[PDB]
C-alpha cells in the first residue's frame, strides 16, 4: 500500500518525465487528485514498455526479413539461377499481383491450400462483425421509449409537486 | 514444431490460421489494449451501481 | 465446421510432407554428388596406380 | 418474418453453393496431398538405390 | 464513493481537469504516447519496406516448386519431364515461360472459385480482376474491421444512457415519495 | 507483454508456457466482456424494478 507521500513523490517524478519541457500547472492536494493519475500512469508504464517492445520487435523482424530474402535469393541463384528480372511483364505482374494479394491477406504460406480457408475466412468474417449488431439497435427502442416516458413523467410531476404545494 | 506452436499461439490469440506470425504481438498488445479498454468500463458499471 | 477440420486434418500436413519430401530427395541426390566426387577421387587415383 | 425467413434462406443457398464448392476443394487438397505422398517415393527410391 | 471520474469529480478539482486534458497530447483513446506510435508506424514502414521483397522472392521459389512438383505428376504421364535433369540452360529457357505458366494456373484457378461471377469469366477480365483482388481484399478486410471498432461506442452509448434512465428514475422516485408522503399521507 | 508487470522471466521458458498464457489472457477478456454484460443485466433489471 503506497501512502499518500510516496503516491505524490511518484507523482513529482512522473510530472517531469510526461512535461518534460512542457510548464507543470499546479494541482489542489487532496487525496483524489493523487488518487486518479497513480493508475494511469501505473498502466502507461506498462503499456509504453509494452510497446517498446513492439516496436523493437518490429525493427528485429524487418532485419531478419531483409536476412531471410538475401538467403532465398542467393539460394535462387545457386540453385536454379533465377531472379525476379528475368521474368518477363505478365510474369512480373502475376508476381506483384500474388505480392499484394498476400498483403491483402496478412499471409506467410503462398500455397492455394493456405489460401481457400483464408479467403472463406475473409469472406465470412466481413458479414460475421456486422452481424449480431442488429441486437443493439432493435433494444435501444425499448430504452429510448422508456426514457423518454419516465422524462416526460419527471416534468409532469415536478409540475405535480408544485400543483400539490398549491392545493 | 515450433512452426505449429506459433499457429497454435495464434489461434489461443484470436489471429486466424497461416496469418502474418510477426503481427502476434502487435495484436495481443492491442488485445491488452482491448483489456485495457475494459476493466475501466467494469468500473463505470460498478462504482455507480 | 466438421469437413472444414477434415480438410485442415491434411492442410497442417501437406507442407510437412512437401518438406519431407524436399529434404529426403536433397540427402538423396547428394549420395550421387558423393558417387561423382569420388569416382572423380577413384580415376584421379587409379590411373597413377 | 417473411423477410427473415427469406434472408436465412438465400443465407443457405449460397451456403450450398459453397458446400459443393468445398467438396471440389477438399478434392483438390487430397490430390495435391496425395501427389506429395507420390513424390515421397522418387525420394525413398533415390536415397535407396543410389 | 465515485472512485471512478465523475462530473462531480470533474468540478470538485479544476485544476486536475486541466491537467489530465494536457495528458490528451501525450495519451490517445489507446494510451500511447503519440511519438511511440510515430515509431511504431516507422518501425512498421521498414517492415513493409523489407517485407516487399521478401514477398517478391517468397513466391518466386515457390511457384519453381510447384511447377517442379506438377512436372513431377506429368513424370508419371506419358510426356516425361526427364531432360530437367539432363539440361540446364534449356530447363531455365522452360522454367521462365512455365513459372509464368504457373502464376497463370493458380491465379485463374483461385479466380475460378473466389467469385461465382468469375468462376465462368473470360481470361481478361480474370486477369483484370487478379490485379484488383488485393484491393477487393483490403476493401473487404476495411469494412470488416469497421463495425468491429464501431460497436464499442454504441456499447459506452448504450451505458451511459443506461445510467441516465436511473438517474431520470431517481428523480422520478423522490418526485414521487413528495407528492405521497409529504403532500398526501401526512399534511392532506 | 502477454504475462505482463505480473511477473518477471521465468527461469525456463516453453512454448505451451506461452500458449497457456494466451489461453490466459483471451480467459481474462472474456470472463470480463461477460461481467460486463452480466452487470448491464442487472443493472438494466433494478432499471425496470425503477
Amino acid at each position: 500500500m503506497e501512502p499518500q507521500e510516496e503516491r505524490e513523490t511518484q507523482v513529482a517524478a512522473w510530472l517531469k518525465k510526461i512535461f518534460g519541457d512542457h510548464p507543470i500547472p499546479q494541482y489542489e492536494v487532496n487525496p483524489r487528485t493523487t488518487e486518479i493519475l497513480h493508475h494511469l500512469s501505473e498502466r502507461n508504464r506498462v503499456r509504453d514498455r509494452d510497446v517498446y517492445l513492439v516496436i523493437e520487435d518490429l525493427k528485429q523482424k524487418a532485419s531478419e526479413y531483409e536476412s531471410e530474402a538475401k538467403y532465398l535469393q542467393d539460394l535462387l541463384m545457386e540453385s536454379v539461377n533465377f531472379s525476379p528480372a528475368n521474368l518477363s511483364s505478365t510474369g512480373s505482374r502475376y508476381l506483384n499481383a500474388l505480392v499484394d494479394s498476400a498483403v491483402a491477406l496478412e499471409t506467410k504460406d503462398t500455397s492455394l491450400a493456405s489460401f481457400i480457408p483464408a479467403v472463406n475466412d475473409l469472406t465470412s468474417d466481413l458479414f460475421r462483425t456486422k452481424s449480431k449488431s442488429e441486437e443493439i439497435k432493435i433494444e435501444l427502442e425499448k430504452l429510448e421509449k422508456n426514457l423518454t416516458a419516465t422524462l416526460v413523467l419527471e416534468k409532469c410531476l415536478q409540475e405535480d409537486v408544485k400543483k400539490a404545494e398549491l392545493h | 514444431p515450433r512452426g505449429s506452436s506459433f499457429i497454435a499461439l495464434s489461434h489461443k490469440l484470436g489471429l486466424p490460421p497461416g496469418k502474418a506470425s510477426e503481427l502476434l504481438l502487435p495484436a495481443a498488445a492491442s488485445l491488452r489494449q482491448d483489456l485495457l479498454l475494459l476493466q475501466d468500463q467494469r468500473s463505470l458499471w460498478c462504482w455507480d451501481l | 465446421e466438421l469437413m472444414e477440420r477434415d480438410t485442415e486434418a491434411q492442410d497442417t500436413a501437406m507442407e510437412q510432407a512437401r518438406q519431407h519430401t524436399q529434404d529426403t530427395q536433397r540427402r538423396a541426390l547428394l549420395l550421387r554428388a558423393q558417387a561423382g566426387a569420388m569416382r572423380r577421387q577413384q580415376h584421379t587415383l587409379r590411373d597413377p596406380m | 418474418l417473411e423477410d427473415e425467413v427469406q434472408t436465412l434462406l438465400k443465407l443457405k443457398n449460397l451456403k450450398i453453393q459453397r458446400r459443393n464448392k468445398c467438396q471440389l476443394m477438399a478434392s483438390v487438397t487430397s490430390h495435391k496431398s496425395l501427389r506429395l505422398n507420390a513424390k515421397e517415393e522418387e525420394a525413398t527410391k533415390k536415397l535407396k538405390q543410389s | 464513493p465515485p472512485c471512478n471520474l465523475s462530473k462531480e469529480d470533474l468540478l470538485q478539482n479544476p485544476y486536475f481537469s486541466k491537467l489530465l486534458l494536457n495528458l490528451s497530447q501525450h495519451v490517445d483513446e489507446s494510451g500511447l504516447s503519440l511519438t511511440l506510435a510515430k515509431e511504431q508506424a516507422q518501425a512498421w514502414k521498414e517492415v513493409r519496406l523489407h517485407k516487399t521483397t521478401w514477398l517478391r522472392s517468397e513466391i518466386l521459389h515457390r511457384v519453381i516448386q510447384e511447377l517442379l512438383v506438377d512436372y513431377y505428376v506429368k513424370i508419371q504421364d506419358t510426356n516425361v519431364t526427364s531432360e530437367d535433369k539432363k539440361d540446364f540452360v534449356w530447363m531455365r529457357a522452360r522454367l521462365q515461360q512455365e513459372v509464368e505458366e504457373q502464376l497463370k494456373k493458380k491465379c485463374f484457378t483461385l479466380l475460378c472459385y473466389y467469385d461465382p461471377n468469375s468462376d465462368a469469366d473470360s481470361e481478361t477480365v480474370k486477369a483484370a480482376k487478379v490485379w484488383k483482388l488485393a484491393e477487393v481484399l483490403v476493401g473487404e478486410q476495411q469494412q470488416c474491421q469497421d463495425a468491429k471498432s464501431q460497436q464499442k461506442e454504441q456499447m459506452l452509448l448504450l451505458e451511459k444512457k443506461s445510467a441516465a434512465y436511473s438517474q431520470v428514475l431517481l428523480r422520478c422516485l423522490t418526485l414521487l415519495q413528495r407528492l405521497l408522503q409529504e403532500h398526501r399521507l401526512k399534511t392532506q | 507483454v502477454l504475462e505482463g508487470e505480473n511477473k518477471k522471466k521465468e527461469l525456463f521458458l516453453t512454448h505451451g508456457n506461452l500458449e497457456e498464457v494466451a489461453e490466459k489472457l483471451k480467459q481474462n477478456i472474456s470472463l470480463v466482456q461477460d461481467q460486463l454484460a452480466v452487470s448491464a443485466q442487472e443493472h438494466s433489471f433494478f432499471l425496470s424494478k425503477r
